């Protein structure tokens, strides 16, 4: 868990070689402590201080842990931990050397590079994913027998 | 090169600093009626998996830390939740016909008071023995000090006051950093950090002017402040040597149970066995002298090596800003710790007083009443540092003066949550590569 | 044609009418101890994104609306939650030896009462000055009116009573429709609707018989009823012109603080500076005459253009069904608004009384006590309409009579939640098309 | 958001050309207001009126926002905002002209057409999706080398 | 064979025994102010879909069952939540000047007490008529029994005490098993089980020594124990025949309302119409004799067919371990059921006493006060079994002695949750098959 | 629901022929009772006993009902109720006759067989699913035109 966060993306190219360095299961295996004793306390006590503070924190992790699954679903990438797009590396003017990136730059530094236009990338993804591609799939509803590829 | 293509990466190990709620975690051992245990909130406390990172110099802060407020507001909420179902003592604020005690030495003292009470069948009242201290009664012959402010509900005797250590565990999607740099002073980039899921055992003690049982530093006894420049900032100091405080209370302190109305017992101090001596704490003068020498030698690191004087906490004011105050086994001590501060530049007893009626230990308003403890009280453990104030003023070059200030409670837990920080986890990252989708 | 194939569509813009909880939203501005703010429940209130639809004639209803009950039950719950931690006044229900006041004009009045009180050390009682109104004391020489019903806990003086506007925001999966048709009367298909995430600023005022600060309509002053046919239905009317009510209370009203037992202060009216006049509200007779003419001219739209008469309140009942009642700066007024209703068919002062002990403003049972306000009270803002009743009876053709009825509080918020509706969102839709899966 | 709900399905064929007129992200971006201040209030107040009323409304949107994701998973359509089936337009006797449907009919009116048999369609989908198709995929576990397509 | 390949299967019908919370479910019928209904917690209670499995012999247990504690702790929590907002009777614990009653037969009795009370304007007290029973007053002329223990807050008269049946429904991801084997005794592998989503209607009655309205077994009247070997284990027995208990209370019992302070009415027993007879319950001796014969004939299954004697409930203890105690229409009966146990080896009335002040029906401490019921009380329904104890001792071979023990309340609901069990659902299963993925 | 749990896996090979004998929808359709009346009660009552006990039980089913969806996502099996792997039936020494398994053995008995090494299987799945396979997919980012299959 977080075992090579301090590494560069080249030395975090091994993190994507492993289960994103166990980040996603680490999002959900941290719930197992509060999964293990929310009920096993047998006390009356007439009142609960953590009756909301745990429960507010518990559903906070779920909604945050579902916005990404909703976002990977909207980019056709649900289930795939790593997937490429049809949108290229666009005119986003953080254009540079590849072996500057995947050799010597940390992910945190990589975040510091493209902290701007991140929402611009995020709107850009669903454009090619649905607004051209899904209607291109509806264009694959012909099934001719004599004049397919005219 | 060719046009690259953006590629999402789910589970990137990045973080942002954020703020969220945490939760306690402790262990089981019956009698979980401890006022901070809340009957074992999360009684698991599993094995402490700790992971180093070694390649990141993450910044820290202790004066902008958020966890100390979450620690502070949970303590007062665990306080009043414990104090809610106990007995109110609003029939106690009456006139008191008092007199002194005569069995032993002077300079201790106590008052022999009696009042119309026991209120049992709403119709029969009784003249009741009682034995109160000073510093909780005032003349007009007497009344309690808190009857011009609000109510005086007492503590339930079955609960305890031993600050068993707790663990703050992060919720999901968050992580607890921990600086391992043994010379990280207060604030800045820590070179060697590590990640834990839960903190270590943190005893939630409460003490003015001398923080006890601590988390002792390494042999460089550290100096902690927001900035040395402003004189109106408290200065924390952390030890490396467990100096002992053999505290005790001499007398035997018989309890006396009183019936009040319906089934609401009330405990008052009965007539004691009869050896009225003073409450005191013995401190070894040699070891205390050596610790101050280590303190002043690193105090000279911050400014010119000249003319260090230490003082008592001025004159006037209340107790809780002047005396080192604490509790020992559910018995609340107030020791005139004047006799620790002479000019150091090149066994000790301490007079301890006892209040029984306590204010809200931070606020004004509601106030609790401690029940008496039977037997002889004696307890002892370590100190870990002090809270000092630089006076400044017109001392442009020399005669540097320090007095053991500190009235807030947040600076206690600031001395232990300094090496921790909470971060959210942002598992969504993008990067351009040479892969492109095979469009069908 | 060929056999089509069903195709799911996720995110279809359809809706059903449903019922769910909403939540308040407001803004920050300290002193967030407002009884409806609940210390800024959702203090965000972001920018109001509003989206028109323009191609849908969605039906509405105001007499089957669910949001008014959620508004009504939250107000009483925000009421008692504010009133809980304040001081009980159950030692106040005692015998009162009263007499009149003599400094100024008659026809105002007040009573000079005194009682054995201050109860400080459970043992000493005092004869205490007090100055009460009428309409809150009864003979047997006197007692308070509420001592045959339940307790009389007072208001905390630090809280306020200014109805700061709130916003009901829909939760996820729901949407708030909003009819933009400027002549939508009460119920039916609205042609021009739009969608918001949160409502506009809604001041939760409370007033019988004359709703204040409102949401003013367009120049056709609208008439709202469930059905005109039944005489036992209140009639709402909405204005378009902000008519002013310059209300004031003349006197200077000195406070007097009383110690009761433990630290529970009590505030009673001290002896005032000595100019005892009447509380009154000045209304311009010209503008009031013009507004009624616009009202009656659209009242003749609903039925024959003949013989409109207006009346004072009838069938007696308690103040709150007869007088226009409200509060002004935490001071509760009761004005005999008889002098507004003569027969209109072809500056005004108003005598305002003051209660201090108030009932539960809807219910019977628990009752609050307003503390006095120092200084001179004066406040002024707009009206937005009335609540009227058609009497009917044997008037088969002529002499149509109206009296300003209205005792419920839900009809206040019915006059502002009429142009809103909540719908659930059903994002799952199916349709047949010409696509079929390529079975492997 | 809901920008062409009043349109016909022909003029809501542009809604499926866009992100279902931003309906799905609109289901989840409405949570961001209560995501932004559930904790930022620093008040003691000893008691919470919205401590349940928000929390009941919060998990109501999650379970409703998960029954559809569970239902798209059971029809093999998880991730796909638009997908066709193997079940045809069956004997459901709402049989009519296609360019009556995808030219001039609103989605609400379309719901008024097939309000009945909607659960009959919903049971019909999982029949062809699992009860024939998944065992047909288990019939693709042969891997012969000389007599594949006999 | 070839190397197989693991294949996941999502939704495998396996289960593990687990523990989680359940929730009540009932139906609607106004006056939902029932102390267990909590105003219709889940008022749906839909159609009971029940599914058999027929091919599984699943083990059960009734002495390690978890649902009985969840039933027990919800009943006490529904108790105090109902008892919270009612009137405290702490001004009632005063001295009582009592005398007897003289109108009718002896051996019933009651006490004519009077006291200084009504406390209305904090200043005027009155000598008040009252009529108390025995078994709730003690001498010193008198006081209530509970004034040496805690407070005596009374019941709200508008609520009821009829135990309407509830349904425990499992949450999601859990299932409720149900053994259908009609001779499953207490613990072991049940051959014929079935699954339900909710339990059947379970009336939460409370009765010592004789459990009423039940869930009657089949014609083999079953014997239930943890083990027969240990004599210190209660023995449950279940019936198959609804034997009747015609209980009644003779008198007419006029109420008398008392004003106490503010709007807190108090209800005391007025002077009755004047036919003071005894409370009693008629039991048919014939049917009672036949049921014991079926009991003893299956008691001889467990051990040698010789010398069965039954005895009076064990002497000593507090009524509640000796008398068959219950309530009938909010009126709490205590019947000396000695006259049911002679030696069976080869119409009956019962003297019923009435307490009015009741202890906490399990605990020590807080105590409720039942208001009186007007009119004549009579109620009747079935029994379903008893709670017996084997004495053992030196009776090595013969003279087997039984006495109707039972003081706990959990054994009531153990007699109805025996045929139910909760299991978690683990839908993730793996298996090797001949399929392999087509790697691209 | 649970209609052939007592059956052997051979007679629960019909359970996988149907919707896992309606187990997954049964996980979520049990929520519909508490979906139907959490709010329809119109009572003041000043206090809630089930205000936490329902809510703790409600979010317990969600997190348990999401750990599996997270686990099927990590094995590339999200959406697929039944899927095979690339990990074979390994050296796990519970090696036996196939028609002993898929003819005469209950699922509960099958659980009693492989109760051990179940976590060993679970770690084994993500190894072949990501740590070889996803980087093999990154090895499919070449797109040559003259020397593809050298
Ligand atoms: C200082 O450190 C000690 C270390 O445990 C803290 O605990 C106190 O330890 C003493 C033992 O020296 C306890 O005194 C006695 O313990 C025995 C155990 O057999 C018990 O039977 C006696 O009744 C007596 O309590 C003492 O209870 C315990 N707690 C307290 C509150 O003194 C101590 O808390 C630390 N002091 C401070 C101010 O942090
Ligand atoms: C009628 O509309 C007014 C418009 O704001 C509502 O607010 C009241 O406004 C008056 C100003 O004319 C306030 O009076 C004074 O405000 C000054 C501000 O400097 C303050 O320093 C004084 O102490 C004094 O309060 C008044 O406070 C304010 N609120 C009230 C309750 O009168 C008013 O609420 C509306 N009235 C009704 C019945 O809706
Ligand atoms: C024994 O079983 C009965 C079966 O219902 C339980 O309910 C009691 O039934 C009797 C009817 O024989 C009720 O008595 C009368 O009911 C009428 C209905 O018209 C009502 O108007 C009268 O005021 C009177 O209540 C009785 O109320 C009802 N409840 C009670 C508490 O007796 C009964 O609860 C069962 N008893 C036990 C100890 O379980
Ligand atoms: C404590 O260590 C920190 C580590 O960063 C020092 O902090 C900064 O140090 C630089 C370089 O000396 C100064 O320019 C900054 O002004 C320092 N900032 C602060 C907030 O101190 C710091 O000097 C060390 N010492 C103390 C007494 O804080
Ligand atoms: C208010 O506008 C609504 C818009 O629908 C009118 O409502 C219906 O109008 C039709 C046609 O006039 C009548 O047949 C119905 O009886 C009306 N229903 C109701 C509930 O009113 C309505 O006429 C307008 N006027 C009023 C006074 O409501
Ligand atoms: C009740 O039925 C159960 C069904 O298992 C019996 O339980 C076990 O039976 C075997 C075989 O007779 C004994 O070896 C065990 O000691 C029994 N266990 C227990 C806990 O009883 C049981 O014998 C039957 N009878 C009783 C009185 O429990
Ligand atoms: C005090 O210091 C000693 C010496 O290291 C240590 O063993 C002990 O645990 C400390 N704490 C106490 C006595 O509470
Ligand atoms: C009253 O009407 C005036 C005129 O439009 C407006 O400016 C003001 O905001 C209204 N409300 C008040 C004074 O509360
Ligand atoms: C409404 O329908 C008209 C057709 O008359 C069309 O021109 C317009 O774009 C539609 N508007 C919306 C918002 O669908
Ligand atoms: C008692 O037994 C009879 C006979 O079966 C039954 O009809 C009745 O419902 C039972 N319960 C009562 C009277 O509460
Ligand atoms: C139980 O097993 C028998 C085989 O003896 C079979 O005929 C029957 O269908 C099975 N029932 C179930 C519910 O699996």
């Amino acid at each position: 868990f977080l075992g090579a966060a301090g590494s560069t993306m080249g030395a975090a190219s091994m993190t994507l070689t492993v289960q994103a360095r166990n980040l996603l299961s680490g999002i959900v295996q941290q719930q197992s402590n509060l999964l293990r004793a929310p009920e096993a306390q047998q006390h009356l006590l007439k009142l609960t201080v953590w009756g909301i503070k745990q429960l507010q924190a518990r559903v906070l992790a779920v909604e945050r842990y579902l916005r990404d699954q909703q976002l990977l679903g909207i980019w056709g990438c649900s289930g795939k931990l790593i997937c490429c797009t049809n949108v290229p590396w666009n005119s986003s003017w953080s254009n540079r050397n590849l072996s500057e990136i995947w050799d010597n730059m940390t992910w945190l530094q990589w975040e510091k590079e493209i902290s701007n236009y991140t929402q611009l990338i995020y709107g850009l993804l669903e454009e090619s994913q649905n607004q051209q591609e899904k209607n291109e799939q509806d264009l694959l509803a012909l099934d001719k027998w004599a004049s397919l590829w005219n | 090169a060719e046009n690259l293509w953006v590629t999402v990466y789910y589970g990137v190990p990045v973080w942002k600093d954020a703020e969220t709620t945490l939760f306690c975690a402790s262990d089981a051992r019956t009698e979980k009626h401890n006022v901070w245990a809340t009957h074992a909130c999360v009684p698991t406390d599993p094995n402490p998996q700790e992971i180093h990172l070694e390649n990141v110099t993450e910044e820290f802060n202790m004066w902008k830390n958020n966890m100390v407020e979450q620690m502070h507001t949970d303590i007062i909420s665990l306080w009043d939740q414990s104090l809610k179902p106990c007995v109110k003592l609003t029939p106690l604020c009456v006139t008191l016909q008092c007199t002194n005690v005569t069995n032993n030495i002077t300079d201790d003292e106590l008052k022999n008071c009696s009042f119309n009470m026991t209120t049992e069948l709403r119709d029969k009242k009784q003249k009741v023995y009682s034995l109160f201290y000073r510093l909780d009664v005032v003349q007009i012959e007497y009344r309690l000090i808190n009857c011009n402010t609000s109510a005086i509900t007492q503590a339930c005797p079955k609960v305890s006051f031993e600050p068993i250590p707790i663990h703050y565990c992060a919720p999901a999607g968050f992580a607890i950093l921990k600086c391992k740099d043994k010379k990280f002073n207060g604030t800045g980039p820590c070179p060697s950090v590590s990640t834990v899921q839960c903190t270590h055992g943190i005893k939630p003690v409460v003490s003015t002017q001398l923080l006890l049982n601590g988390s002792l530093a390494e042999e460089e006894v550290m100096i902690r402040s927001e900035n040395i420049t402003n004189n109106a900032k408290n200065i924390l100091v952390q030890f490396n040597t467990p100096v002992q405080i053999n505290c005790t209370r001499p007398n035997n302190n018989t309890r006396k149970s009183i019936r009040i109305g319906p089934g609401q017992a009330f405990y008052a101090t009965g007539d004691i066995i009869g050896d009225i001596r003073q409450a005191h704490c013995n401190v070894s003068k040699a070891t205390w002298n050596e610790t101050l020498g280590k303190v002043v030698k690193q105090l000279r690191k911050h400014f010119g090596n000249n003319t260090i004087i230490r003082f008592a906490n001025s004159s006037g004011g209340d107790l809780e800003v002047t005396t080192h105050s604490f509790n020992c086994g559910g018995e609340f001590f107030y020791c005139n710790t004047s006799g620790l501060f002479n000019s150091t530049w090149i066994s000790i007893t301490l007079p301890c007083r006892i209040k029984q009626i306590i204010n809200m230990w931070q606020r004004i308003g509601q106030a609790m009443y401690a029940p008496p403890i039977q037997g002889v009280i004696r307890c002892v453990s370590n100190i870990t540092g002090l809270i000092l104030t630089r006076d400044g003023g017109s001392t442009n070059s020399t005669t540097e003066t320090f007095r053991p200030g500190g009235g807030d409670m947040r600076d206690n837990w600031r001395s232990e949550l300094y090496k921790y920080k909470v971060v959210k986890i942002e598992p969504l990252g993008v990067a351009p590569t040479r892969c492109k989708r095979r469009v069908v």
